[PDB]
């Protein structure tokens, strides 16, 4: 037949209406910057206008993820092509996320591959002790071998059918990453080099330091991927906030290794 | 549980998008609130960032 | 490829022309190539004309004649050659009509 | 409207833009060039603060404010979607946040300057001179977020054309046979994508380094500035060659266009295109010859980048191919693209001059450089932006631009900025260095010289805004009158004038195709190709 | 703009209709443009001294 | 009243194109908490017929005004390229087959009818 | 009647090959997940089982040697090295704080002036 096709699309790539968020996100982008360099230099004389700025920030990503899970789930113009669009769509964002440590690993091969004259003809110098790799260290990566074996365990297991494995094994795999987030929260309290110790002070809270800043939104996308399943929103032929939570730890295995190998092992 | 009962809300609803979760009248409000706020105080003292009078 | 295939082609397509538009889009390509084209097809040029019955397309073909003959002693001895098929359909030049 | 998501009404504000962003960022260029005018701080009083605050303030206007969002934004959004094939853009909703964040990074620079101190760093922000006991105001704090906000545009606004590209073609649109405007952005967004984040790193770092003091470039501590040498530039030399690639978009389908014939070599053409974007990684330290580098390492580079002149010399070559034998119809596309074919490659001449080690000894930071990226920036990227604009105003705007009026604006910029750029080459010979408000006398020749120029060209943008008054104001009646040329493709020498009517466009893109103005929704149905 | 593909409905000006005249809108537009930086050296030049 | 269809044959307006709710212990099985129209296209991938179209135009045949090339169109204009008699033997260009009005392809020579449905 | 017959034809041969593959690709949903279970609960977690006690014994000592240093220094501190503490532009949210979070055990930052 015809006339239901006449009252139909197309074409199987979706059309959004016109949502006011895009400048909302906008506003808070210029208040993060614009109020974050003037209490560095007075003008205001307390430090929470930043926090207002992570406040209306964060909270327009969810109004922003309200009306596309609105999309995802109730509305659905997510077809094969467009379903391949956002895989990748984020396949190669996160090429981009990757290489901003190749911005901050080559600091760390730009004063240990050739000595300075200012520190010492060692690295890490003298006066700066670092933590071997068969300390608590060495507990970090074998907590995320094991993620990288229950993530995996649950990827499939979704798709599997059952709700035992696949709802009680995304919460295993959540608090497995707060436990992540308090074991460098003891690097941040209990190491004997800071931020300001030099450039062995800068780089090592730099290349660990945005290892740390990710973990702070993948327990942020848990949060969702939880409550969702526990809502019924995720299905399983059809998983975009369930498939980008599975490639933002699958990668995460290869970094933090390429991490582990240089910062701590070559870096004694 | 509520997928087939917000997709009667949902769909056919003749609504903006961010209007049509019915738990979504108070989510504005104070967010208006705080967003009348948020984008005129970091430019109110720009007045007071051009006379050298900081804090 | 060649000359000759050149003019076995185009002499062909110029039959099943029936209309002016598979004439003039015809009469085109086969005058925008690096080569000049023989006097077997331009014959066929004039007789597509005739079947069409469309003057100024056969006065456009003895125009860009002239400009892609690239010399003047090898188009007189050019023109009249097709002295013998431009007399019986009447075909002036547009130097000979002065528009 | 403010918050439309359509990707065609996206970009018209994006142009909306980057003339009030150019207003500005050659107005700035005009009080530069009146100090140069004569020895002695003229109108500028005695300050030469606001010298190195002006001269980044219109060298970030220009690149990030005019090039990157009318090459990348204000045609990408606009093209892209259309010559493609898709109804819009892939992600439409973060289509918008593209374009609004864009006056978000004008307040955060335009009050870098009203501030009390003044952000003279110069467009390289090296770190010891903007470090915060040499810059201490909130001036250079502003400036360098107002370079993260265009760095985070431009950034998103590339992984929108990767799956635009990928996935949301046409039937018979093959991965072979896609217009050679898209091959340059889809090229450019693989470079975009892969030098930002880089970039992005090396302005944070010294934002730790100014109010967090940690150090990654601060001497006392053995953080080098030096670091910073090959961090931005590994970034920079990529951005240039992103002010060009859709610069060599557009100019492929102008020049053969206006000659009636396709482009010479096509496929030739899109090879030798990503050769550009990917050799263009390899060579990052030629603009840091002189900083102390090892006798291998810039032997290295004094052979590495030449070899970007090799795809380059095939991509011009190849449009001297593609007129050779073709008509030429000499409006006013025809004009800037063929003379973008003498100024960008004499400004190509001048670079294979620099690139090698063993000459930029005797060059870096003089005239000489400055001569050099201005034939490839305001006549490589502004002689394609002039291009494309003309190509395709009355096609979207609906109206037409009176045609002899846009004559004389090309003029008006060909010799009337080739004066001011053909000197430079002159002051830096003798070694005139960069950024100072003052100089020796014996630099007051040419610098007047130049000085007479920017009257020129900037005397051709105020009547180039009257000829944005003509198209919109009666534009309508100059397709109806004999003031514009309406058809851009003239019929053949033996295609009559009563069938040309029938058979109007022969274009060979859907460009053309689409009516003038395109409707709100020019794609309800998928079409088809061969 | 959702709808309407006219001939002056793609952008966000009102060209035709307008109470003023357009030439106000569209010059005050790219003249406000060119003096920005016009009053970056007035209140940098007034700080510091100069006049 | 309004119920499903859970098939391709019955559509009947857009209120008909949901799915069943789902019990509580089990997941969403791929076909009761669907949405709409990615159901719409998974009820078209249900069966052997694809709902929307990746083939290029019948480019075998070169097409006289007597015997034309008919598309399938859904619209008035219709773009279409025309790669050649074999696909590739000439350059592209782009045409408009509005409503009874023939594109006529200069270079190649193919005609084209709308047949607007 | 008139512009409406059908949309096209239902050849059936597009199916049966993504519609058997959905139960394909879930027995390699099964033996897969399947295959995972038995090194993540079985090997991974008794891994971890030997090496967070083998890191809870070795956090103790560290524990009480932090009480060492913030008791007493005896003399002084050891006049820490230039790059080791930098104060160039002290910090905004306090006075001069280092960080968001640091205790004195390993940041004790006394000036040596003499
Ligand atoms: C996109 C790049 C771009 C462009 C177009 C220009 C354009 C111009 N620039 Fe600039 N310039 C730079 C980028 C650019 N510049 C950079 C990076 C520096 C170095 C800063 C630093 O490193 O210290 C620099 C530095 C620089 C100096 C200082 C030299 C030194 O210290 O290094 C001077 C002074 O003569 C100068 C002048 C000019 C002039 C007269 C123009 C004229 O071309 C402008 C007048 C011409 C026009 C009329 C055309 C442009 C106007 C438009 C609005 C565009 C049109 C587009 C649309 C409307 C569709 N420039
Ligand atoms: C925006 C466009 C752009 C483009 C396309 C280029 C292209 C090139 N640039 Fe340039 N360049 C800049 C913009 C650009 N540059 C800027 C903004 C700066 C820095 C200024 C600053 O720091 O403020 C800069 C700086 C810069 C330097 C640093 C000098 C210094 O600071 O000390 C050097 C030196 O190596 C260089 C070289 C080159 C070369 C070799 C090319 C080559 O890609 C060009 C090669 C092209 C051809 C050669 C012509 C066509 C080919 C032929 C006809 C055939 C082949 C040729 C022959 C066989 C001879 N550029
Ligand atoms: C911030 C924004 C500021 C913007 C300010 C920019 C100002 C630029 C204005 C340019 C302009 O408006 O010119 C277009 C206008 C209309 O032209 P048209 O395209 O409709 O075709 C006309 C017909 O085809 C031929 O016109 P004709 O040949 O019959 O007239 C002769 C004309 C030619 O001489 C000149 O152009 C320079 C003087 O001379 C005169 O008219 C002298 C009269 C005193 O042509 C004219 O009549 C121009 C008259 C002179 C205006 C002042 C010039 C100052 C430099
Ligand atoms: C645009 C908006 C801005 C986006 C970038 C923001 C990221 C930087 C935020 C830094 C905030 C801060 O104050 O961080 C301090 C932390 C804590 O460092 P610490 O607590 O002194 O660690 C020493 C451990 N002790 C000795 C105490 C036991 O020190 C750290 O470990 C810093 C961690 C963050 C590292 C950021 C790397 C930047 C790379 C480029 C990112 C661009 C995107
Ligand atoms: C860090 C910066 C991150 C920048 C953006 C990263 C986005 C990555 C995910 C992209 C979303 C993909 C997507 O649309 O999935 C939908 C929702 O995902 C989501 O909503 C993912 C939300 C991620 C939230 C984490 C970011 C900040 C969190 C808050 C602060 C802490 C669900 O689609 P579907 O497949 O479920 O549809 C099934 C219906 N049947
Ligand atoms: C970095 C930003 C994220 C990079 C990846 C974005 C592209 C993949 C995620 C995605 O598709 O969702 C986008 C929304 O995310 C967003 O727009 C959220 C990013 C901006 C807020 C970042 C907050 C960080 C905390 C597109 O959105 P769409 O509506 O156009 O896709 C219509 C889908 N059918
Ligand atoms: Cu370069
Ligand atoms: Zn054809």
């Amino acid at each position: 037949t015809h006339l239901e096709r006449s009252r139909h699309q197309q074409h199987p790539f979706h059309m959004v209406m016109p949502s006011p968020w895009p400048i909302v996100v906008s506003f808070a982008l210029l208040s993060l910057a614009l109020s974050t360099a003037l209490t560095m230099h007075g003008y205001i004389g307390n430090m929470n206008m930043v926090y207002l700025a992570l406040f209306v920030l964060l909270t327009s990503s969810i109004l922003w993820f309200r009306d596309i899970v609105a999309e995802a789930t109730y509305l659905g113009d997510h077809t094969m092509a467009v379903r391949k669009g956002i895989n990748l769509g984020f396949l190669m964002f996160v090429l981009s996320e990757v290489l901003i440590f190749a911005g901050l690993f080559w600091a760390y091969f730009h004063s240990a591959m050739s000595p300075d004259v200012t520190l010492g003809a060692c690295w890490p110098p003298v006066g700066i002790e670092a933590v071997q790799p068969t300390e608590l260290p060495l507990l970090n990566t074998i907590i995320l071998l094991s993620s990288g074996a229950t993530v995996t365990y649950s990827h499939h297991a979704l798709i599997a059918g059952n709700r035992n494995k696949a709802l009680s094994g995304l919460l295993i795999t959540f608090w497995l990453i707060v436990i992540f987030v308090t074991c460098q929260y003891i690097e941040y309290t209990n190491a004997a080099f800071t931020i300001s110790d030099g450039v062995y002070g800068s780089v090592f809270y730099a290349g660990t330091g945005l290892h740390f800043l990710h973990m702070v939104m993948l327990a942020a996308m848990l949060g969702v991927n939880y409550w969702r399943m526990r809502n019924y929103h995720l299905t399983a032929g059809h998983h975009v906030g369930y498939e980008t939570t599975i490639i933002y730890t699958h990668v995460l295995d290869v970094i933090w290794l390429f991490l582990y190998v240089v910062f701590y092992w070559w870096g004694v | 549980n509520k997928v087939i009962q917000l997709q009667k809300i949902f769909q056919s609803s003749t609504k903006p998008l961010w209007w049509r979760h019915p738990r979504s009248a108070l989510y504005l409000y104070p967010f208006y609130a705080i967003f009348a706020v948020a984008v005129v105080t970091p430019l109110l003292y720009i007045p007071n960032a051009i006379r050298g009078i900081k804090a | 490829e060649t000359f000759e295939e050149f003019t076995a082609r185009y002499e062909k397509e110029f039959d099943e022309a029936y209309d002016l538009f598979e004439v003039q889009r015809v009469l085109n390509n086969c005058f925008s190539y690096d080569l000049v084209p023989a006097p077997a097809v331009i014959e066929k040029a004039l007789r597509a004309a005739r079947r069409v019955n469309d003057l100024p397309t056969a006065i456009r073909v003895f125009e860009a004649l002239k400009y892609k003959v690239e010399n003047e002693d090898q188009y007189k001895a050019y023109l009249d050659e097709l002295k013998d098929v431009r007399q019986e359909l009447g075909v002036p030049l547009k130097e000979e009509l002065f528009p | 409207w403010l918050y439309s998501t359509n990707a065609k009404d996206i970009a018209v504000l994006y142009f909306m833009l980057a003339i009030f962003s150019g207003m500005a960022g050659t107005a700035m260029s005009l009080i530069i060039r009146l100090e140069l005018a004569a020895p002695g701080s003229q109108y500028l009083h005695g300050n030469s603060q606001l010298f190195n605050v002006l001269v980044v303030g219109h060298a970030v206007l220009m690149i990030f404010f005019l090039v990157m969002p009318a090459l990348i934004g204000g045609f990408g959004n606009y093209l892209l979607p259309l010559m493609i094939g898709a109804t819009d853009t892939a992600f439409p909703r973060i289509n918008n946040i593209a374009f609004w964040v864009l006056p978000m990074g004008l307040v955060c620079l335009v009050t870098s300057t009203l501030v009390e101190s003044g952000a003279g760093t110069g467009w390289t922000v090296y770190p010891p001179l903007s470090s915060i006991q040499a810059h201490s105001g909130p001036s250079v704090d502003l400036a360098i977020f107002a370079l993260h906000l265009t760095s985070i545009s431009s950034l998103l606004g590339a992984i929108n054309f990767i799956v635009t590209t990928l996935n949301m073609r046409t039937n018979g649109m093959t991965m072979h046979k896609l217009p050679l405007f898209v091959w340059s952005i889809f090229i450019t967004a693989f470079l975009l994508l892969l030098s930002l984040p880089v970039l992005s790193a090396g302005i944070t770092m010294l934002l730790l380094d100014r109010n967090f003091n940690t150090s990654f470039f601060e001497v006392s501590g053995g953080g080098d500035p030096i670091l910073y040498e090959h961090l931005f530039w590994f970034f920079g030399h990529p951005e240039v060659y992103i002010l060009i690639i859709p610069g060599f978009g557009i100019i492929s389908h102008v020049v053969s266009t206006y000659s009636k014939k396709p482009v010479f070599g096509e496929i030739s053409m899109v090879y030798a295109m990503a050769s550009i974007g990917l050799l263009g990684f390899l060579v990052w330290s030629h603009h840091m010859y002189i900083v102390g580098l090892d006798a291998d390492t810039r032997a290295y580079f004094t052979s590495a980048t030449m070899i970007i002149a090799i795809p380059t010399g095939i991509k011009i070559f190849s449009w001297l191919a593609t007129i050779h034998g073709g008509s030429i119809r000499l409006a006013t596309p025809m004009l800037y693209a063929i003379a973008f074919l003498f100024l960008f490659t004499m400004g190509g001449l001048t670079g294979v001059a620099l690139a090698n080690a063993s000459l930029d000894v005797a060059f870096h930071d003089t005239y000489y450089v400055v001569g050099h990226f201005h034939y490839v920036l305001s006549m490589g990227a502004i002689f394609s932006l002039f291009a494309g604009y003309y190509y395709w105003s009355p096609q979207i705007l609906g109206l037409n631009y009176n045609e002899k009026l846009a004559q004389i604006q090309f003029w008006l910029i060909f010799i009337g900025a080739n004066v001011i750029f053909f000197p430079m080459h002159f002051l830096g010979i003798n070694g005139m260095p960069r950024r100072i408000p003052d100089y020796p006398d014996a630099f007051a020749g040419w610098n007047y010289v130049a000085s007479i120029g920017s009257f020129i060209a900037t005397l051709s943008l105020f009547l180039f805004i009257y000829i944005l008054y003509d198209q919109l104001v009666n534009g309508l009646n100059n397709k109806v009158n004999n003031k514009s040329v309406i058809y851009n493709k003239a019929p053949d020498f033996v295609e009559s004038n009563t069938i040309f009517n029938l058979n109007t466009v022969k274009s060979s893109s859907i460009e053309f195709l689409l009516t003038s103005p395109p409707a709100v929704h020019s794609f309800n149905t998928p079409a088809v190709q061969s | 703009v959702h709808f309407k593909d006219g001939v002056y409905e793609n952008i966000p000006f009102k060209v035709k209709g307008r109470k003023t005249p357009y030439a106000l809108s569209h010059f005050g537009f790219f003249a406000i443009g060119f003096a920005v930086p016009f009053v970056a050296c007035y209140v940098q030049l007034k700080k510091s001294g100069a006049f | 009243v309004v119920k499903t269809a859970q098939n391709l044959a019955e559509v009947n307006g857009p209120e008909t194109l949901i799915g069943p709710g789902a019990k509580e212990g089990t997941v969403p099985t791929d076909l009761d908490q669907e949405t709409g129209l990615a159901r719409l296209e998974l009820l078209g991938k249900l069966e052997g017929i694809d709902v929307f179209d990746t083939k290029p135009l019948d480019s075998s045949r070169k097409g006289t005004m007597k015997d034309p090339i008919i598309i399938e169109s859904y619209d008035d204009y219709r773009y279409v390229g025309c790669t050649g008699s074999p696909a590739g033997s000439h350059t592209i260009m782009w045409l408009k087959p509005t409503v009874n009005e023939v594109a006529r392809c200069w270079e190649c020579g193919s005609v084209y009818k709308l047949n607007p449905v | 009647n008139a512009l409406k017959p059908a949309f096209g034809p239902p050849d059936k041969v597009a199916a049966q090959k993504f519609k058997e593959s959905l139960m394909a690709t879930e027995k390699h949903a099964k033996d897969t997940s399947n295959m995972w279970v038995k090194i993540s609960v079985w090997v991974a977690l008794p891994a971890i089982a030997l090496t967070a006690v083998n890191t809870y014994f070795v956090e103790k000592e560290h524990a009480e040697h932090r009480e060492h240093l913030k008791h007493v220094p005896d003399s002084e501190w050891p006049r820490d090295y230039e790059f080791m503490n930098i104060r160039s532009k002290p910090f905004f949210w306090g006075d001069g704080d280092k960080t968001l979070f640091w205790n004195p055990v390993v940041n004790r930052h006394i000036e040596h002036d003499d």
